[PDB]
RNA sequence: GCGCGACCCCAGGUCAGGCGGGACUACCGCUGAGUUUAAGCAUAUAAAUAAGCGGAGGAGAAGAAACUUACAAGGAUUCCCCUAGUAACGGCGAGCGAACCGGGAGCAGCCCAGCUUGAGAAUCGGGCGGCUGUGCCGUCCGAAUUGUAGUCUGGAGAGGCGUCCUCAGCGACGGACCGGGCCCAAGUCCCCUGGAAAGGGGCGCCUGGGAGGGUGAGAGCCCCGUCCGGCCCGGACCCUGUCGCCCCACGAGGCGCCGUCAACGAGUCGGGUUGUUUGGGAAUGCAGCCCAAAUCGGGCGGUAGACUCCGUCCAAGGCUAAAUACAGGCGAGAGACCGAUAGCGAACAAGUACCGCGAGGGAAAGAUGAAAAGGACUUUGAAAAGAGAGUCAAAGAGUGCUUGAAAUUGCCGGGAGGGAAGCGGAUGGGGGCCGGCGAUGCGCCCCGGC
RNA sequence: UUGAAACACGGACCAAGGAGUCUGACAUGCGUGCGAGUCGACGGGUUCUGAAACCUGGGAUGCGCAAGGAAGCUGACGAGCGGGAGGCCCUCACGGGCCGCACCGCUGGCCGACCCUGAUCUUCUGUGAAGGGUUCGAGUUGGAGCACGCCUGUCGGGACCC
RNA sequence: UCGUUCGUCUGACUUGGGUAUAGGGGCGAAAGACUAAUCGAACCAUCUAGUAGCUGGUUCCCUCCGAAGUUUCCCUCAGGA
RNA sequence: UAGGAGGGCGCGGCGGCCGAUGCAAAACCCGGGGCGCGAGCCCGGGCGGAGCGGCCGUCGGUGCAGAUCUUGGUGGUAGUAGCAAAUAUUCAAAUGAGAACUUUGAAGGCCGAAGAGGAGAAAGGUUCCAUGUGAACGGCACUUGCACAUGGGUAAGCCGAUCCUAAGGGAAGGGGUAACCCCGGCAGAUAGCGCGAUCACGCGCAUCCCCGAAAGGGAAUCGGGUUAAGAUUUCCCGAGCC
RNA sequence: CUAUCCAGCGAAACCACAGCCAAGGGAACGGGCUUGGCGGAAUCAGCGGGGAAAGAAGACCCUGUUGAGCUUGACUCUAGU
RNA sequence: CGACUCUCGGCAACGGAUAUCUCGGCUCUCGCAUCGAUGAAGAACGUAGCGAAAUGCGAUACCUGGUGUGAAUUGCAGAAUCCCGUGAACCAUCGAGUCUUUGAACGCAAGUUGCGCCCGAGGCCAUCCGGCCGAGGGCACGCCUGCCUGGGCGUCACGC
């Protein structure tokens, strides 16, 4: 339990340290988990997502849908992936948020800079399985 | 505790100043001025919505209490003493119908463990896995205002294992298991001898420990302890069983 | 018709520099009340405080005895404990009140002026130039003999002597403290309710990680993290750790011998008187005024005084970490604290709207939902809106919208009323309501199987 | 308020807020620890969830164990009676005897103030065998206290609220 | 403040602006008048939650016991010991 | 009664124990059924849609009908008192869903020029002008507005300020003050030096700084046009002046 | 011109609960008690007997071991001179 | 029967209590020492494609530069090569920059954008190879060390 005596244990202070995040903060936040086989390609469990990933919601009332992320919006905490939609009272078509810890990545859209992520965070999970 | 108490200057940082009589209201300052709702309006009082309270709390209350530190030594040999009885830990609400005997005491090979899945292995030997499980499943959302606080959950107590060995690695083993303990012996802590105030939390003592309690405490001799100007305090009867008291040749 | 040197003093938009203001927690200095207590009040107390006026730092102030003690004596400053609500002081009334001793925290001593280069200002600054750049060097000007530097500071010291003993720097690699970043265990497997599974049931796993937060409901395992630490970067470093080259002296210090020197701070101490202050009492400090020093000498030993002896220290110049404080500033952590009339006045575009000429005074105001999916369209209507319709689990959750009390009001049904109504004790008549409101079982006995 | 339905004052109604608390010293009562001791309270060591806990020092810190005096100073030389709980002995028992705590009452001794007193001894102003006292002490001839907690009371603090 | 009625109206007259005096102070052909609806001592903030022997309030139930207006002293009689 | 003590009920936490909870928690409502002498407690029904209890120990900002109690809300009062000075309005038309209140026209009256007219100083701050308007406001009403929204608008060598001084204010040197602050004629190499001259130097230095008036003193402007709103003299044409 | 009625609009003071009286008692002058009288929905406009009507913690008076303005031959001080 | 008054019960209002919350407060504890003439605190005015306030920032004006991260901002519209990279971002962070009028505030003032003096990059014509318009920059006060220019029979020497 909690031993390091500079972080803190408070609901106030998490909440607001949470609420009050700024974009590269939240940018770790907005993570979700790699499916099955994509963690045994990459051994790591989870990953930021990014603008053009493939995901597969597997919580919300749209479970077992899949589509491309279109919109990454950090301010409602959310995502809007392809398709997954509803229709507003006069006819509209609008996205519906997804939260990002309620999906799985299908596809993974590797920017270099995203496989050297994928190489630290690997070696670091391999380190500590052996 | 930390002390708390209301900031010194509160219902005081306005400038009231009664109206008196003669103005068909009561006499209680009021607030100067205009513009505003807050005209007229009563300060300073604590029957005012908007002043002090009555004997604002202040820092200086007692928080701390002594206790001898004779009577601390006195309480913890009774937080032990009525520990090494199954009755009264049953009637502090331990599950305690595998365990095998009291008061139980294992190995020192459990001193060498690092493991929590170990350390629930050798619960299970023991009879206590019961008594962990109950203090797992017992977890729950702390209800009412402490659940805001900093104290969302709570949960039973457990098994407290002593050990003896300073430097051992069980300290950090059962740490992760909720309503478990860890104590060392030369510093048992009444806190987790008795909880609630009520007697006999079920203690699981290591051999290292256990043969080392008389060491510690000493017996009914002078100077016999480790903890200097302290003798095991002695009952106001010897023999408190008046079955054979009431029913012995003697008294019949 | 002179040229001069110094002294004092000018003006310089001269070269280069230093000062003012701000914040208030804590710190330093001056100034300085009264309400209150005293059951009135006038000294006293409130209080050597609040207000006022100034000065700094990260702490400030204090600080190496002109001290206490009367002991077998101790040995700078500061704070905590006890001393001690004690000695004292006080219309000896209300009241007020420290110190030495001892126990702890921390501990550190120093440097000037004087008699002391006179074969010789050896000192310092500024300009200019060079470099190895917080400086050092070369040269010019200047300050300074009304004394810069050097030795010395009372524990001494200056000398003379002495076998003797002690002296310099620069690299290198780190270690330590500081900040920052990157990463790091384990189910989102099957069935049901549900808008949603984070809930129930089954089967599993992590745990040096069951602190905490997020996510559509009680989430260890979905996410961030937490435990263990790992990796990289950057600072200050001047603390110490080990290695290398350079080897420390006739100068300084120490130790010992000597006896001759042996300088120590002036309108300062001290005294009188006056005001304040104090626990300080024939006067504790401080200040004004007047008196006004000493060198076999000066200050103290808590009763003024003369004398004899004793103990003690050496002022009138300066610096000095730690231990301590901290309602302010920046960064943090927790809480048997308040939960929107509470807690700051302010959870919100709060010192905001607003008031006053001005000093200043100073509020009310948080929550739809999981997602705005915020009510398309038809119809009536001048429009606001209504009635259908649609969204959602729900809208009767419909943009001040979680739940939605009471006083108060409307409609619907009932009850009763000759200048009050309400209340208590009787039942009577109306309603509304209760099946644990009220039972059907016990033994013997005959089968027919159980 | 001696007397309220009062031609005595407050009160239109509802909701929420609203008034003996906290601290230092003391006191009695009670509980607990130890008990001629008791306190670990300021510090130190330890403490792997900890502002907690545990250990340590005191051979003199506070209170107590010794009081009287204003101060110099001196400082308890060992208790009897009456009544009494309860225990024990005698009697067949009624009744008697003995030991008799606490407590109440009584009478004394011892220490100190003040007075009184003087054999002896000594450093010549000290000691004090003997004997004292219509006086005095918050004494002694009973060791009972230290620490924490709580209620009531007192007092100072805003101090029950306005 | 309004209406009719009234005092004075070349005068020690009426008035705008600038300026002077700011609190135990100012100014006053004098009424303790005026000094921002405040003046026999303004307003504002602070000491300040000033003090009160005086008035008002002082919040839940049952149980049991349950009085005093009297002595004595006090600048003491609305109070206290 | 005052007052005292004992046993209990209730509120909010903390240390333990026992559990309830989307098959519906808390809270709240009821002509529901009970338990207790009583504080109160238990259950049912309903709304409500996420947390909650009971027991032992322990604690505290714990129990309301009053305080001309604080804050907030709501009644009767009550569709009541009342909307009354400044002479006054009327008829057609038009727009508009709707006309006493708007607009036009005809009429009738009032201010009666020390005016209820035309301009300014102060003070206000965009109220000025146009287009439109669901609410609110315009103490009745509105098509309307000084209300609301969106835009527009203020032109100077000649008008001012600026310049000068008055009452009077601030100040350098100096004197005071513990310091903030207070004194300005106290006379000090006075704050400023000035004037001819530089192709430089000579002469003088009085009574010696700054501020202070959009009513005092004052370099200079008139006429005719013009915009939804600017100007008389700010723009435009002409004619001048310093 | 109001007041009155109408359309529009639309407050506040005050209010324990309310509102018929005689006599008695009572805190010595009752709307409520006791004894009698009587007593019939609902409303309209007034009026000024009562509600010891409202306004204001009486200013007169007294108590205060509360103050304040002012005076003097009060007590204690102080600037000035 | 009906109206009124009182009332009981159901629903609807009025109203914002109660319950559940909480990027807030309060209290305690801890770590560091960092404002200003090199212009501070405070005040003012500006500043966004569509902003008034709050939050930033200063005519480079909800920012520029660096560095880190590594694909957004987001109420709407728009340029987006901004994509295996000299690289998005109301991102983090800090070294390179800018920093209007003010303010101790400093030329003199101040209900004034009032009124002065000095220097001067550049350019015009030549009343000369000088004058005019300048962009920018200066001018406070007391003080310290030095220097320059001076005054006084204050003390002197040496001289006409
Ligand atoms: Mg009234
Ligand atoms: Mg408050
Ligand atoms: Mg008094
Ligand atoms: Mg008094
Ligand atoms: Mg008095
Ligand atoms: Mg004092
Ligand atoms: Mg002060
Ligand atoms: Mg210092
Ligand atoms: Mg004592
Ligand atoms: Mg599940
Ligand atoms: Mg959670
Ligand atoms: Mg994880
Ligand atoms: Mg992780
Ligand atoms: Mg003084
Ligand atoms: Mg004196
Ligand atoms: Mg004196
Ligand atoms: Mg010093
Ligand atoms: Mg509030
Ligand atoms: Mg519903
Ligand atoms: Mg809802
Ligand atoms: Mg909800
Ligand atoms: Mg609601
Ligand atoms: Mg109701
Ligand atoms: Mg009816
Ligand atoms: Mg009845
Ligand atoms: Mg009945
Ligand atoms: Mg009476
Ligand atoms: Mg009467
Ligand atoms: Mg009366
Ligand atoms: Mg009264
Ligand atoms: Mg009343
Ligand atoms: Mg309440
Ligand atoms: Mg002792
Ligand atoms: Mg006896
Ligand atoms: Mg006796
Ligand atoms: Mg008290
Ligand atoms: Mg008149
Ligand atoms: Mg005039
Ligand atoms: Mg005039
Ligand atoms: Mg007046
Ligand atoms: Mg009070
Ligand atoms: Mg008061
Ligand atoms: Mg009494
Ligand atoms: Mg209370
Ligand atoms: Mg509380
Ligand atoms: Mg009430
Ligand atoms: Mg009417
Ligand atoms: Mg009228
Ligand atoms: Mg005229
Ligand atoms: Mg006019
Ligand atoms: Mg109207
Ligand atoms: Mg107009
Ligand atoms: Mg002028
Ligand atoms: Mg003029
Ligand atoms: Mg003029
Ligand atoms: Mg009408
Ligand atoms: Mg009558
Ligand atoms: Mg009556
Ligand atoms: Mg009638
Ligand atoms: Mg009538
Ligand atoms: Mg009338
Ligand atoms: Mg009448
Ligand atoms: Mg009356
Ligand atoms: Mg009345
Ligand atoms: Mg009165
Ligand atoms: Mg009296
Ligand atoms: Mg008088
Ligand atoms: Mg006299």
């Amino acid at each position: 339990m909690k031993r390091n005596p500079r972080v803190t244990s408070s609901r106030r202070k998490c909440r607001k340290a949470h609420f009050t995040a700024p974009s590269s903060v939240r940018r770790v936040l907005m993570s979700a988990a790699l499916s099955s086989e994509l963690r045994h390609k990459y051994n790591v469990r989870s990953i930021p997502i990014r603008k053009d990933d493939e995901v597969q919601v597997v919580r919300g009332t749209y479970k077992g849908r899949e589509g491309k992320v279109v919109q990454v919006y950090r301010r409602r905490w959310v995502i809007h992936v392809e398709r997954i939609t509803r229709e507003k009272v006069n006819g509209s078509t609008v996205n519906v948020g997804i939260h990002p810890s309620k999906v799985i990545v299908t596809k993974l859209k590797l920017d270099k800079d995203r496989k050297a992520l994928l190489d630290r965070k690997a070696r670091g999970r391999a380190a500590d399985k052996a | 505790r930390q002390p708390y108490a209301v900031s010194r200057k509160a219902g005081h940082q306005t400038s009231a100043e009664s109206w008196g009589t003669g103005r068909a209201v009561s006499r209680i300052p009021r607030v100067g001025g205009g513009g505003t709702h807050r005209a007229g309006q009563g300060a300073f009082g604590n029957m005012c919505r908007g002043g002090r309270m009555f004997a604002p709390t202040r820092i200086w209350r007692k928080w701390h209490r002594r206790v001898n530190v004779r009577l601390r030594r006195v309480a913890v040999a009774s937080a032990l003493a009525a520990t090494a009885v199954p009755a009264i830990v049953t009637a502090r609400g331990h599950r305690i119908e595998s365990v095998p005997e009291f008061p139980l005491v294992v190995s020192d090979s459990a001193e060498g463990i690092e493991k929590t899945a170990q350390a629930i292995k050798v619960l299970k030997q023991l009879g206590a896995y019961a008594d962990a499980e109950k203090a797992k499943d017992s977890v729950g959302i702390r209800p009412g205002k402490g659940k805001m606080r900093n104290r969302r959950y709570i949960n039973r107590k457990g098994p407290l294992i002593v050990y003896g060995t300073e430097g051992s690695k069980i300290v950090k083993a059962f740490r992760n298991l909720p309503g478990v303990d860890v104590a060392n012996v030369e510093r048992l802590n009444l806190l987790d001898l008795a909880p609630g105030g009520h007697l006999g939390r079920f203690v699981i003592w290591t051999e290292s420990a256990f043969k080392k309690l008389d060491e510690v405490y000493g017996s009914f001799e002078a100077s016999s302890s480790k903890k200097k100007g302290f003798v095991l305090p002695r009952p106001k009867m010897t023999n408190a069983d008046l079955g054979r008291l009431i029913n012995s040749d003697e008294v019949q």
